[PDB]
């Protein structure tokens, strides 16, 4: 089942770019932090979608959201799938604001440094306030997250803003006695009612 | 209909077949058996009718009890002379009236108790005691103590003592001895029963309990 | 073929039951050797 | 499913404590003989009901068994659960009634001497006419068993009385190729359709 | 569900032996090529089917296919059940045509030599044109296949033909890890629609 | 007990979570002592 944010559907601005880019799934070991997607710069690079964000000075797009974790049954873990609304990340011990290669981290994502106060001075002990589905592999082996638009301005840059975040963390570290063995985490991003205006150069 | 537990559980077996002497048992006897013979009625002494009567937990029935007594010679005597008539006053004792323990027990008049006469020279004596326990069945198994005392005997009930079937020569003493055979038949009518168990498969040694070997 | 896993339990076992359907009957009831007194 | 003792409901005397007294659940393993409890003997001593107990000189309750067996798909093995109504025990090869110590267990209850015999002179094996359920974990992982009054007496002493006796046998024992690992047997009794007159000091 | 051939349901001739005749199930291995028995040449000398082959120089009948693959969820494999009709064998490097023994292998059947070319010159690959489905242990523990009568002829002799040829071939081989342990092939047939006429000496 | 298979991880966990029901109620709004400036 779908957990749509806050309880509705996403659609076009009031008064094609739908393929399920899937990503370059990760290894989830027993040390494995947790991985973090920037939405749109997890995909500014891949696909119709990522032409889309260069060819474009503003856009607006939901995200179906859609993390797979094939396993065995006799596999161990729950990830918390968080959706972030607007996710400004932090550095541990710096008062330095992180800067691009530590946030525009493009299709394969930024790993998570320390994630149990989510790398922004908060905590993930909370962080189940968001947009939040959970695999944990006793019963769910795949959870998906519907996005709406979420931003202030109603339709802004992609390639200088990340509304929203994955984030898939490992509250449970994996489990299957051979310290850690396949599991990889199959994240699929389709923009869903996705629109594009302002006909410009490719940025 | 055969299959009725009516019809399974009212078997006359005999559970006890006392063969009591009768002879002047106050000239010089100490523990035996001095013309009577005290027996509670337990219908688990006998273990063929006892493995029919485990295989239920409560068992509410009227209890018809059928005495068979036959006069033999006393072997003392080795002389048969002819077989002579004797009354038999074959008393019940309900749970908590006294029991005798004489012949001439001054408990044989019964102004509570219930008692039957009949003779050696008449066909069984069939009589239907009636369901008495306090309990609504006859719990043959007690999962738990009598007393609310530790040294208490496990697997004994306070109610379901059905009583004691005291059986005595009325008449007084012959001098010659005469053996006689009492044996009590069960033909329990009215079967209410209740919760089937397994049928007993390990042979018993202690009528109180159902311990196994 | 019994197959299990690699990391199941290798014995396997199995339970048999028997009772009747409404069509049993009996007759002739009599003592039975199944216990008897000594 | 719940399988009711002789297809009839529990209910209140013709003319509080329904909290699931959960028990320590026992270890299940290949050697096991197999362990009983008997009622209200398992929860004489535990609890509002087991307040009552003392508090009251008679009482009568139906009990809504629970057993819970959490194993793995991968784990083997089926527990007889049989609730015996009025188990009388006996000892091996002594001709002594046992005494308070091997029936009075408390609420941990007794082990199993000899369970094929049921330690009653019985046999185990005719010992499902009982109200009973399985805990195959092929397919069941957790069965119930519901207990109405069962006493000749309508309502008696439950400190010198036991009226059911929870039975939780392994007919076949554990496989899961470590010999045993985890398992318990976690017995769950709620006292349904309590009732206690007789208010006297508490024995 | 069954997957009855080229969906029609068998029938007796337009103008007893129904007992499912359960056959000596077969070890697969990762090492095991494919068995294959031939029908009703697996029945012949079986039950009251296999003496009614002898007793009857005509035949007619349907075939009931049932392939159970009892196995744990964790152990790996899909075999292509496939009722070939008519399945005219070869040998490799001979241009010798396979005899009797090649072929009229009884109830046991015959193991695979080449079965990527099913031994016939064609290609496995493309004879999920058959009847046929499939025992992937992942979701399908047991699968059945329905058989009408597969012959030109409408009635003809049992001893000296065989219409349908079920293959249980191993397209991916087992796993477990130890190498392989248990997995039986329950391979039973129950010839449903069975007439016989023509009675002469059995043969 | 927990019990595991002896091929799956032996180290189980388990996740607890708060919420509240529709009748929770706040009032007399206060600084927290969560964080504080230095």
């Amino acid at each position: 089942n779908y957990c749509c944010a806050y309880g509705e559907w996403p659609n076009y601005l009031p008064d094609a770019t739908d393929r399920f880019y899937t990503l370059k799934s990760v290894k989830w070991e027993t040390e494995s932090t947790g991985w973090w997607w920037k939405l749109p710069d997890a995909l500014n690079n891949i696909g119709m979608f990522g032409q889309n964000v260069q060819h474009h000075y503003l856009y607006r797009s939901g995200f179906l959201i859609h993390v797979q974790c094939n396993a065995t049954k006799f596999h161990q873990g729950a990830l918390l799938v968080v959706a972030i609304p607007e996710h400004q990340r932090g550095a541990h011990n710096t008062t330095t604001s992180p800067g691009f290669d530590d946030i525009m981290k493009g299709e394969e994502g930024g790993t998570f440094n320390h994630p149990y106060v989510l790398d922004d001075g908060t905590s993930l002990a909370c962080a189940t306030i968001f947009p939040h589905q959970w695999i944990n592999l006793r019963t769910n082996n795949s959870a998906t997250i519907v996005l709406p638009w979420m931003n202030a301005a109603p339709m802004d840059f992609p390639l200088r803003h990340n509304q929203w975040t994955l984030a898939i963390i490992p509250v449970v570290p994996l489990g299957t006695r051979t310290v850690s063995s396949m599991v990889p985490i199959t994240v699929s991003i389709a923009p869903m009612c996705c629109e594009f205006n302002g006909l410009r150069h490719a940025i | 209909s055969e299959t009725l537990v009516e019809n399974f559980l009212s078997r006359a077996a005999l559970v006890s077949k006392r063969s009591f002497e009768y002879k002047n048992h106050t000239s010089s006897e100490a523990r035996t058996d001095k013309n009577f013979y005290k027996w509670t009625i337990n219908t688990k002494s006998f273990v063929q009718l006892r493995r029919k009567l485990e295989l239920f937990t409560y068992l509410r029935f009227d209890a018809e009890i059928t005495i068979l007594t036959t006069v033999a010679v006393g072997s003392n005597n080795s002389t048969y002379m002819g077989l002579p008539d004797l009354t038999l006053q074959a008393m019940f004792v309900p749970t908590g009236a006294l029991t005798p323990e004489k012949q001439d027990s001054f408990h044989w008049q019964s102004g509570s108790n219930a008692s039957v006469f009949f003779k050696v020279s008449d066909p069984p004596a069939r009589m239907t005691i009636p369901f008495m326990c306090i309990n609504s069945a006859y719990s043959v198994f007690y999962d738990g103590f009598a007393g609310f005392e530790k040294n208490g005997l496990y697997g004994i009930n306070p109610a379901d003592t059905i009583g004691n079937l005291c059986v005595r020569i009325v008449n007084e003493h012959q001098p010659i001895g005469f053996t006689v055979t009492v044996r009590v038949y069960m033909k329990p009518k009215h079967i209410k029963a209740w919760a089937p168990r397994p049928p007993r498969t390990l042979p018993y040694m202690s009528i109180a309990n159902a311990n196994y070997k | 073929n019994l197959i299990v896993p690699s990391e199941s339990s290798n014995t396997c076992s199995l339970i048999g039951f028997v009772a009747a359907k409404d069509d049993f009957s009996l007759r002739l009831m009599r003592d039975s050797p199944d216990i008897g007194q000594l």
